[PDB]
């Protein structure tokens, strides 16, 4: 498992041991073992087959990491240069929030499937946090258009405070 | 190569054409202040020759 319960939570599960009353067989349960005995001893000897050759021709890959430019507010306009730069790293910024807004959305998901019934209540916390960051998103990144920018991104705040400030006026 | 070749590149490229754009502009003002008051190189319209002038004393002194 390449993930982590830090980013992709999950409470354990709480299955309940069985009651049989009945006294006939299981056939979930012949099928079960049948098919464990059957299917899965072959797959995973096969899996441990690779993996072993893995180990054997073991490689490794590593995560890019950018540093900081300097952000486009303090870009003089007609710079080019250090405009081309802020604005490339807020496309890079731009790609990390939508990847983000992904995986709240995938946690929101899978918070509905494992309640099921009782998703009303039981998700009250995912939902919130869906709805808090679709809010922050929003109002960084809405009806910006098809040729989203830093500078539009900019303009865009800059109106927001300054509707923020006027209304603290009063 | 990698993405640091093609983002230097494209640096290079922007220095390049922001400092083409920049010399067109300066390049238009230019040409309009020097036909407006000709005093450079450019637009210097001609003028009468003026070794072709007799200096040499003449029949009448009143020249």
């Amino acid at each position: 498992d390449s993930w982590d319960k830090d980013v992709y939570p999950e409470p354990p599960s709480r299955t309940p041991a069985p009651s049989p009353q009945t006294s006939l067989p299981n056939p979930i349960t012949y099928l079960t073992k049948a098919y464990d005995l059957v299917v899965d001893w072959p797959v995973t000897l096969v899996r441990e087959f690779i993996e072993r050759q893995h180990a054997k021709n073991r490689t490794y890959y590593y995560h890019r990491q950018y540093r900081r430019v300097p952000d486009i507010t303090e870009c003089k306009e007609g710079d080019v240069l250090c405009i081309y730069e802020a604005e490339m790293q807020w496309r890079r910024d731009f790609k990390v929030d939508q990847e983000i807004m992904n995986i709240i959305q995938e946690r929101l998901k899978a918070c509905q499937q494992r309640e099921g019934e009782n998703y009303q209540q039981n998700c009250a916390k995912e939902l919130e946090q869906f709805t808090k960051v679709t809010k922050a998103y929003q109002d960084r990144y809405l009806d910006l258009g098809a040729y989203y920018s830093a500078r539009k991104c900019l303009a865009k705040q800059k109106q927001r405070m300054l509707e923020e400030r006027k209304a603290a006026r009063q | 190569d990698g993405p640091e070749k093609n983002y230097e590149k494209t640096l290079a490229i922007l220095q390049i054409e922001s400092e083409k754009a920049e010399l067109r502009l300066k390049e238009q003002e230019v040409r309009r202040l020097m036909r407006a008051r000709g005093d450079g190189p450019w637009y210097q319209f001609p003028t009468p020759e003026k070794e072709f002038i007799d200096h040499s004393p003449k029949a009448t002194p009143d020249n």
